[PDB]
């Protein structure tokens, strides 16, 4: 079977040179084009360049040419795309593909897991739980919404789940927003019925694997 | 260079209903040899990567479904899902190989079309715990909604509040098709402390007139 | 009026 084994997710600052590689298998790495593609957040892709390693001879867009250098080892089977000075616009996900069929340009089929490749000038820092606590005017025998407010925190990813995974129907999760700061802030929230907010305990738990953070918070009425 | 434009930017189409992603190159992708368009069509679902669905315009890979089909020459094409089901929600881009560089469209994001619902409206204060931090983040919530487009306008004491409040929205439910909303008013804490009244206006489809959910500070 | 796919970027076999 043909495989693109790309390198783990990077996390860098403005200035600093990276090298993301893509372990090719499975077939001819001489005989296809092979390139990458950027896709930056909440974005459509973007055709960077390709490469043909039987002679290293290559191929940009104009608005990556001049910008990355793509290159190739045939004694490891593994393509790469280096940049000699990071921006904060570079931060993206940058898929791995190989061409279609051999000795010839085409679509790209198959493609790679995919790097995130994170670039800002902001270092690592956990997050601070906040409590949105179920408000005093929801209605009696309605619904009341509650959540947690996990601000200031860098990089991606947090986790978060409630009552250590066993509430999940009605609960939303939502994408976190890059702040001026340059740490990122997530909510996460859930739908509940008012008859519930006395008896029911409701604990959101926060895990940021970065900076070895798992917090455990209690969310209750006033 | 080859510019790809599909059509449209977005789409809604219920499900059992017939979805149509047009794509428009600038110059032509038939070669008159061998009489083959040079374009290929993509399947990118939620969190992952892009898929190859079709390639040589009208030629799917081994796996498609059959309501899936690609049509079209020369310039205008189109993907075609014959009947949409629940898996088919991702974004599709076209792709032309004809010359270097080998360059995609915009993308085209299919979503399952649901009826409207208006959004559950809440409003969220500070904390004791932020504040005691030092800070002030007052979220609004619009729960369970459709369509996407909803407008949230924060009001402190009846002033209009501009450049200082980040959206964030989830992608559509898997259940029931709806989405959700989270706006975050980030003022300081001085900032918080003089201001009493504190809303958010929610305007919807949904909605006959726009909602606005509040609160009065220390109460 | 031929592809570079086929043509400039096609190589040996
Ligand atoms: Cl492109």
């Amino acid at each position: 079977q043909v495989q693109l084994q790309q390198s783990g997710a990077e996390v860098k600052k403005p200035g600093e040179s990276l090298k993301i590689s893509c372990e090719a298998s499975g077939y001819s790495f001489t005989n296809y084009w092979i390139g990458w593609v950027r896709q930056m957040p909440g974005k459509g892709l973007e055709w960077m360049g390709i490469i043909y390693p039987g002679d290293s001879d290559t191929r940009y867009s104009p608005p990556f040419q001049g910008q990355v250098t793509i290159t190739a080892d045939r004694s490891i089977t593994t393509a790469y795309l280096e940049w000699s000075s990071l921006k904060a616009s570079d931060t993206a996900m940058y898929y791995c593909a190989r061409v279609g069929r051999p000795s010839k340009g085409g679509w790209f089929d198959p493609w790679g897991q995919g790097t995130l490749v994170t670039v800002s000038s902001a270092s690592t820092k956990g997050p601070s739980v906040f409590p949105l606590a179920p408000s005093s005017k929801s209605t009696s025998g309605g619904t009341a919404a509650l959540g947690c407010l996990v601000k200031d925190y860098f990089p991606e990813p947090v986790t978060v789940s409630w009552n250590s995974g066993a509430l999940t129907s009605g609960v939303h999760t939502f994408p976190a927003v890059l702040q001026s700061s340059g740490l990122y802030s997530l909510s996460s929230v859930v739908t509940v019925p008012s008859s519930s907010l006395g008896t029911q305990t409701y604990i959101c738990n926060v895990n940021h694997k970065p900076s070895n953070t798992k917090v455990d918070k209690r969310v209750e009425p006033k | 260079d080859i510019q790809m434009t599909q059509s449209p930017d977005s789409l809604a189409v219920s499900l059992g209903e017939r979805a149509t992603i047009n794509c428009e190159s600038s110059q032509t992708l038939l070669y008159r040899s061998n009489k083959k368009n040079y374009l290929a069509w993509y399947q990118q679902k939620p969190g992952q990567p892009p898929k190859l669905l079709i390639s040589w315009a009208s030629t799917p890979e081994s796996g498609v479904p059959d309501r899936f089909s690609g049509s079209g020459s020369g310039t205008s094409f189109t993907l075609t899902i014959s009947s949409l089901q629940a898996e088919d929600v991702a974004v599709y881009y076209c792709q032309q190989y004809y010359n270097s560089p080998y360059t995609f469209g915009q993308g085209t994001r299919l979503e399952i079309k649901r009826t409207v619902a208006a959004p559950s409206v809440f409003i969220f204060p500070p904390s004791d715990e932020q504040l005691k931090s030092g800070t002030a983040s007052v979220v609004c919530l619009l729960n369970n909604f459709y369509p996407r487009e909803a407008k949230v306008q924060w009001k402190v004491d009846n002033a209009l509040q501009s450049g200082n409040s980040q959206e964030s929205v989830t992608e559509q439910d898997s259940k029931d098709s709806t989405y959700s909303l989270s706006s975050t008013l980030t003022l300081s804490k001085a900032d918080y402390e003089k201001h009493k009244v504190y809303a958010c206006e929610v305007t919807h489809q949904g909605l006959s007139s726009p909602v606005t959910k509040s609160f009065n500070r220390g109460e | 009026e031929e592809p570079g796919s086929e043509t400039s970027d096609a190589k040996s076999t």
